[PDB]
């Protein structure tokens, strides 16, 4: 099983193996076209705009200037 | 370096002294901007008060803070 | 349920590929017959045959009773194994108690007090507690080994490291609520447990 919790650690303490895996994983992430792709995820933040408002207007999804941020 | 317990202690220490603050009311200014403000005496002598930034862009959702930024 | 958990451990053991029905500890005790099961007072023939604890391990077919499911907290056996490993991941510090449980049952509470206040938390007073069941009737028994309890979370919370000097304070209370003299009981030890990867030293040089 590959499960458990992920560990987020400091960047300055970069361990070569860790960095390699990240770079490779990121590379693959960037490559994939799928919805769980780099482009798709990035889209959530702002452009292209992912959010609909009921008028049909499109706006950036990220919540800023709010408690929810 | 501080531990949680330590940090809390550190923070309280800050509380001990009186402080003066400038408060800003911020709302969506349709863009990202950097603000710098200085405190000036009547003389006109000024010193750099501080800086804060606003992240934004077109098609941002509208927002306004309920309270002031200190 | 406790018996079921024992069974659970047993099945996990096989996952580990350790022998399921094999104990290589307290060999002397295992062979001993277990009274009163041994005696005629016990009509149950199966139990009498079962008296040696060694035979006890295989509940299945011996006892002829099964459990609907052998899982802990809805975790599959393989799931538990994986779960166990994760726990292993972090370094851990434990307090060990030598239990010479004697007298009536009592509850014990303990926490590690730190020498300073200030910024640092005062005595958390809640390392954890364990209880011991007992009565006057009980035959004297002493644990061969220490009883380990994982202090790590609390210690980290207080922000102490393993190295940090700290004392352990223990309070023993009877069910009655009478305080028991802690002096007689030996103080608990602090053990630090790490995985294979251990730390290298600052002072001195390990490699030649
Ligand atoms: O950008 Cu939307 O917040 Cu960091």
């Amino acid at each position: 099983s590959m499960a458990g919790h992920g560990v987020r650690k400091e960047i300055n303490t970069l361990t070569t193996a860790e960095v390699d895996n990240l770079k490779d994983a990121m590379r693959a992430v960037m490559a994939d076209h799928g919805p769980n792709g780099y482009q798709a995820i990035a889209a959530f933040h702002g452009n292209p705009p992912m959010c609909p408002m009921p008028d049909g207007k499109n706006y950036s999804c990220c919540t800023h200037g709010m408690a929810t941020f | 370096g501080m531990t949680i317990k330590k940090l809390e202690h550190e923070l309280e220490k800050q509380k001990e002294e009186d402080r003066t603050f400038a408060a800003f009311l911020l709302h969506g200014i349709k863009k990202s901007a950097d603000v710098s403000f200085d405190v000036c005496n009547h003389d006109g002598e000024c010193h750099f008060a501080g800086t804060f930034a606003i992240l934004g862009g077109e098609h941002e959702m509208p927002w306004s803070f309920d309270r002031l930024f200190r | 349920t406790t018996d079921r958990i024992w069974a659970i451990w047993q099945d996990l053991q096989r996952f580990r590929k350790r022998p399921y029905r094999e104990a290589n500890c307290a060999i002397q005790l295992m062979h001993t017959p277990l009274q009163p099961f041994d005696k005629s007072d016990n009509n149950d023939e199966a139990t009498k045959t079962h008296a040696t604890p060694h035979d006890g391990f295989e509940y299945q077919n011996s006892f002829g009773y099964a459990y609907d499911n052998l899982e802990l907290n809805h975790y599959s056996i393989p799931q538990l194994d994986h779960m166990l490993q994760e726990r292993k991941r972090h370094d851990r510090v434990f307090a060990g108690f030598l239990l010479h449980n004697i007298g009536t049952s009592a509850d014990g509470h303990v926490f590690v007090c730190l020498p300073t206040g200030e910024h640092t938390k005062d005595c958390s007073h809640e390392a954890g507690m364990f209880s011991i069941l007992g009565g006057q009737t009980e035959m004297s028994f002493v644990f061969d080994r220490l009883y380990k309890l994982d202090i790590t979370k609390a210690l980290k919370k207080n922000g102490v490291h393993l190295q940090g000097d700290f004392d352990l304070e223990i309070e023993i209370t009877a069910v009655n609520g009478s305080h028991l003299d802690s002096h007689v009981i030996h103080s608990p030890t602090i053990l630090f447990e790490a995985g294979t990867d251990s730390a290298h030293t600052d002072d001195g040089h390990t490699e030649p």
